[PDB]
RNA sequence: UACCUGGUUGAUCCUGCCAGUAGCAUAUGCUUGUCUCAAAGAUUAAGCCAUGCAUGUCUAAGUACGCACGGCCGGUACAGUGAAACUGCGAAUGGCUCAUUAAAUCAGUUAUGGUUCCUUUGGUCGCUCGACUUGGAUAACUGUGGUAAUUCUAGAGCUAAUACAUGCCGACGGGCGCUGACCCCCUUCGCGGGGGGGAUGCGUGCAUUUAUCAGUGGUGACUCUAGAUAACCUCGGGCCGAUCGCACGCGGCGGCGACGACCCAUUCGAACGUCUGCCCUAUCAACUUUCGAUGGUAGUCGCCGUGCCUACCAUGGUGACCACGGGUGACGGGGAAUCAGGGUUCGAUUCCGGAGAGGGAGCCUGAGAAACGGCUACCACAUCCAAGGAAGGCAGCAGGCGCGCAAAUU
RNA sequence: UUAGAGUGUUCAAAGCAGGCCGCCUGGAUACCGCAGCUAGGAAUAAUGGAAUAGGACCGCGGUUCUAUUUUGUUG
RNA sequence: CGCUACUACCGAUUGGAUGGUUUAGUGAGGCCCUCGGAUCGGCCCCGCCGGGCCUGGCGGAGCGCUGA
RNA sequence: AGUCGGCAAGCCGGAUCCGUAACUUCGGGAUAAGGAUUGGCUCUAAGGGCUCAGCCGACUUAGAACUGGUGCGGACCA
């Protein structure tokens, strides 16, 4: 399950060594009407970069994209498609920008093609600067 | 090239000298520089040696044991005067100052007295009486404003509850409608 | 650069100072103070380019070192002091009191006020700080940290402080119906009633302001400054009353004034 | 000197950046403190803004806290037993944040035996000779007895926790960054966290 | 003003280019009376530089025993100017240049709830439980000197602090929590239960570090602000005033300032980040990676966020929507030239931003510099020498050389 | 800067001034794409919904925990 | 094919030259750390004493201690 | 430079980690060329059987610290 690292990982705020005779998970409201998912409150995972159970504050911009890869752990890369307008030829051109977003494990089931809504936060790594806020399941794909 | 104390050689070396070292005077603040200073070990490769007599012998040299030049200036700090003339912590100290009569051509003889520093004067006590008065008004201001504010949120005490006295009073009237 | 800036070029100065670009290369760099460099007005400009009391740069320095200009109950001797918005500039020699409030344009108007109105001024609170021992604080828009305020004075209100005593007397709550004095942007200098408030979580909240003549405009909440209850202000307004008559009417108003006096 | 910049390394695609400005002062990095155990030796360094950081180089005492008991006493550090980051930091005993250290139990045992006055530690067969802690056991007033003996409701401590009170060494975790704050503070391991590191410590023996 | 004409043919109609035509700068030639504006060593050589100057600064208010001048009412010290020196502040702005640099710089847009900030402004500054003013150096100055030579300094006598150290009475008389000697009241056969006070000692301000406990005031959202408890308090120690000038009125009390600081705001910023945007090139199609490439965990360092770095793991990341590589006679932008409508070309150049001071590198001081009209190296170049050494940085203003088609007054 | 309002710099290029026998006024305005923010429109062009119904509504019945208002106060 | 001129190309020469980027060695200098301890202090120690254990002066040595 | 002629002698040498051209029958060239490392000692990590824990078992690789007059394929082999 959890505690698969050298250090004992735990939510740094809650105190789990009160004298007795389960555990009070910590989770915060994220704001902007984003409903904290059920598993972020009932699940027992521990991630410091989760927007619901970690020390990251969502701010700045709120974008959206589509998932393309998940081989990276705790992190996926989405693809933002847009149309750049060139003045001379009064036309457009498809352009794409793939960015790496942190996927907190509160979103258990999410596949390639699902549309996620990301939110800017402080730099989590060398390239990651966004966090997955909500996951809209792809078109159809009810099977 | 002068010789720096404690270098343990007789040759010559170059050293980074800073604020505090010898043989160097910094121009800008925090400036350092290389300087070729000579070793401390005395040898034949010197031009001058500065010697200072520690204990005077039995004989008397006509050059240094002869001409005595008195102290250039007297003590200037007030406390240093008390230590010089063996004076008490209470007696006057102003008349015990070492003044010097200055005499030259073209001017009539005056006598110059240095200004005694760190001496207790009523100007100081007037200065000391002022800051403690400022300490008084601050304490006064703090107890006044906090107590004034104390009755003021208490002015909103019965102003905040008396409105909720109307909120649940309708909550029972809303139940009977 | 390798540190903070200290000069200001004559061209890069804010335009509402109305500095001509033929006199000198530089501009009076406002020393740091209670207002930002853009919204401020260096008193070297208020005396040389607004009242024509002085002519050169040396001349205002001679004036200010006479201990003659009293800003908000305090006398300053720095010519580049940033006299911002609603700073009462009182002068004891001529017995005159000035209050820096915006013209209907973007410029600062030279408002002459009666002396008994010069002993107070309005300020916009910015946040409600809580001191290290449960001591409430508020910071006005001119950086006046006033401790022990009234509990009801919230973040976006205005307060009527008295200059000589530095104490709050009364405050206007921010809500629809109160007057406002837009300070910054396109509507800088408009005076109207507030009709609607639009919430935008995270971004800036925009507030709709109806003028006295019914041409309603909109501005973000940061650039708004209430000045009065209902439609009657607490400050003496300049000419125009902050309406910004359209450019069609500055032409007929000016041309009617030509042949009216002749 | 050693700088901590982003532009000296490759881009996300893998392309090489080309530096457009030489090393800047605000991108400074300093040599690591690598504080050890021993008599207190702290060098203060001036940092950005005319402030000071405290480079602890050798530390012996530390203000550790006992969570469940809501107690904390400045005890002396004994040894470094475990380090998640680098296995070489326990060999060369170095104190950095989040390190399992050993501290003396006496500043805590004498508290628990003054608040609860029970036989904490003290393996059976030998008794206190100076008789001072015996003064802590008896001669209470009858009125104060009933508030004292109701402290026996929560006088129990974990079997794992009292076991290391026999040796007099408690396992504590460092919480302050000593190469920055100059102090080496922390808390006492308890419950699952204590039970976890014991599994990681014994597994090192083999 | 959305415009064309000559030239292939024996002649014709075409395709089609060549040549005319008009701006716009750069040079150049010839010529030149007045007057108002005004660019001007960018292009080649970010090549090299003689000389001169370009950053210093004193108020009544930090230190005044230089008669260096100078007042006489002096013995109650210093009239009052004041060179010098110490101290404080600034020297990190400005000015110059465009070599580097192709999602970099830069622009618009936002974030700092991820950080620092001299100064200004406004708050704070007898909360903390034990002196009517403390300590010893040093400069100027006197004298003795050295070296061919410098804004080189050595030695000896003195002598100041708002320099450098040290440190208190007062507020302070008790309060508030913890130890609690002990004492008192009711009931109980009785141990028992409740209601109390309480000597004595201890801890008791903010800031710092860590741990734990409840929701004064906040935000869209805090692990926020405030509150409580247990401790910690860096000797290369966080403050809590051993300063200064004018009036002076009532044992001592009072005005007006100046300076000084801890801390919070504020201003000035700075520093990183978000989204979108950049020229030519495929005779550049794959690139990056245990020499960090992409993530995870824990740290180290840093003002802070982050592979910034380290350890241990994972095997990723980018690309035909042009990655990567190369070129640029590429600083970016606001803009400029030229146009009917579209465009094309330029932007070294006075505004903003960046970069750099011969080339790289390292660093002191400070709030702020990887500073160059600051240091330390090496490389290149070059000056003075007594041959031992010393000293240098015009892409500042002038000026000279060089270079050139090409650019002004020491 | 460009466009552009006002203004006899003797005109103009300029400049931001100036005008009346102390007063009277100016120092406007427009455009500044592309991206981002705000409000309206719903043609056009994309995209989605329920056909193994895990569909929508309407009331339900049970299960688990929980704000509690309540049990006069003390559990 | 032959004459003349010019511009590019192939070409032995492990051709040459000038830039750029570097691998590896050696590595100045600063910075940090661990030491170092020149030199400068003060305390303590007693003897000689003037004032009523405290003080001012004279010398010493352990450098016994401590600090830079 | 000796000599007809580098004859003879010498240099090179193992392994590990890097790196490797012309040319080519595409297989090669190739141990191309050219570099770096190598001792002793004290440790850490990883790699298995038998009944989560306990009990047995072997060798081998990588990394780190310390250390010696920079010496370490110390002879041999090459």
């Amino acid at each position: 399950d959890i505690q698969t690292e050298r250090a004992y990982q735990k939510q740094p705020t809650i105190f789990q060594n009160k004298k007795r005779v389960k555990l009070p998970r910590y989770y915060k409201n994220i704001g902007l009407g984003f409903k904290t998912p059920k598993e972020a409150i009932e699940g027992t995972y521990i991630d410091k970069k989760c927007p619901f159970t970690g020390n990251v504050s969502i701010r700045g911009r709120i974008l959206s994209g589509v998932v393309t890869k998940m081989k990276m752990q705790r992190t996926i890369v989405i693809r933002r498609d847009y149309l750049h307008y060139i003045r001379k030829y009064n036309r457009f051109e498809k352009r794409h920008k793939n960015m790496s977003v942190h996927l907190s494990p509160c979103f258990r089931d999410v596949q390639i093609g699902d549309i996620v809504t990301v939110g800017e936060c402080r730099p989590l790594s060398k390239t990651v600067r966004f966090n997955v806020l909500k996951v809209t399941k792809a078109a159809g794909t009810k099977k | 090239f002068p010789m720096k104390q404690g270098v343990l050689t007789h040759g010559r070396v170059r050293l980074l000298l800073s604020k505090g070292h010898s043989c160097y005077r910094p121009r800008r603040t925090g400036e350092r520089k290389r300087k070729s200073v000579r070793g401390c070990i005395v040898d034949a490769n010197l031009s001058v040696l500065n010697l200072v007599i520690v204990k005077k012998g039995e004989k008397d040299i006509p050059g240094l044991t002869d001409t005595t030049v008195p102290r250039r200036l007297g003590p200037k700090r007030a406390s240093r005067i008390r230590k010089l003339f063996n004076l008490s912590k209470e007696d006057d100290v102003r008349q015990y100052v070492v003044r010097k009569p200055l005499n030259k051509e073209g001017k009539k003889p005056r006598t110059k007295a240095p200004k005694i520093q760190r001496l207790v004067t009523p100007r100081v006590l007037q200065h000391k009486r002022r800051r403690i008065a400022l300490k008084k008004q601050r304490t006064k201001k703090n107890k006044e404003e906090a107590a004034e504010y104390a009755k003021l949120l208490a002015k909103r005490m019965k102003e905040a509850k008396e409105k909720r006295q109307e909120q649940i009073a309708k909550r029972r009237r809303l139940s009977s409608l | 650069a390798r540190g903070p800036k200290k000069h200001l070029k004559r061209v890069a100065a804010p335009k509402h100072w109305m500095l001509d670009k033929l006199t000198g290369v530089f501009a009076p760099r406002p020393s740091t103070g209670p207002h930002k460099l853009r919204e401020c007005l260096p008193l070297i400009i208020f005396l040389r380019n607004r009242l024509k009391y002085a002519l050169t740069g040396d001349e205002v320095k001679k004036i200010c070192m006479q201990r003659f200009i009293k800003i908000d109950g305090k006398v300053r001797t720095d010519i580049t002091y940033p006299a911002g918005f609603m700073d009462v500039i009182s002068i004891d020699k001529t017995g005159e009191n000035f209050r820096l409030i915006y013209d209907t344009k973007g410029r600062f108007a030279v408002h002459r006020i009666t002396p008994e109105e010069a002993k107070y001024k309005l300020c916009k609170v910015r946040k409600i700080f809580v001191g290290t021992k449960g001591i409430p604080h508020l910071v006005t828009h001119d950086a006046r940290t006033i401790r022990y305020p009234d509990p009801l004075i919230k973040v976006n209100d205005t307060i009527q402080i008295d200059l000589e005593t530095g104490k709050i007397t009364d405050f206007i709550k921010f809500d629809t119906g109160n007057l406002c004095m837009v300070t910054g942007g396109a509507n800088l200098g408009r005076i109207g009633v507030i009709t609607n408030r639009e919430r935008h979580p995270g971004s800036f909240d925009v507030v709709h302001v109806k003028d006295a003549n019914g041409n309603s405009f909109a501005t973000r909440l940061s650039n708004i400054f209430v000045i009065g209850k209902g439609n009657k202000p607490w400050i003496s307004l300049p000419r125009g009353k902050g309406i910004r008559l359209t450019i069609a009417e500055e032409r007929d108003k000016r041309l009617a004034a030509k042949q009216s006096s002749g | 000197g050693i700088s901590r910049d982003n532009w000296h390394k490759r881009r996300k695609t893998g392309g090489k950046r080309k530096p457009y400005h030489k090393k800047r002062k605000y991108e400074l990095g300093r040599p690591a403190a690598n504080t050890k155990i021993g008599p207190r030796r702290i060098h203060t360094v001036r940092v950005r803004g005319g402030n000071k950081k405290y480079r602890a180089l050798r530390l012996d005492v530390g203000n550790f806290s006992w969570g469940s008991e809501c107690c904390t006493r400045k005890t002396r550090i004994i040894d470094v037993v475990y380090n998640a980051s680098n296995n070489e930091l326990v060999r060369t005993k170095t104190l950095v944040k989040n390190c399992i250290v050993l501290i003396d139990s006496t500043p805590y045992r004498q508290w628990y035996e003054s608040h609860y006055a029970l036989p904490l530690g003290r393996k059976k067969g030998a008794k206190l000779t100076p008789e001072e802690e015996e003064i802590l056991n008896k001669k209470r007033s009858k009125k104060i007895q009933k508030k004292y003996d109701e402290r026996k409701k929560n006088a129990k401590i974990s079997s794992l926790l009292e076991e290391q009170f026999q040796q007099g060494k408690l396992l504590a975790c460092i919480a302050s960054r000593p190469g920055q704050c100059g102090r080496a503070d922390g808390y006492v391991l308890e419950g699952k966290e204590l039970e976890f590191y014991l599994r990681k410590i014994k597994a090192r023996k083999g």
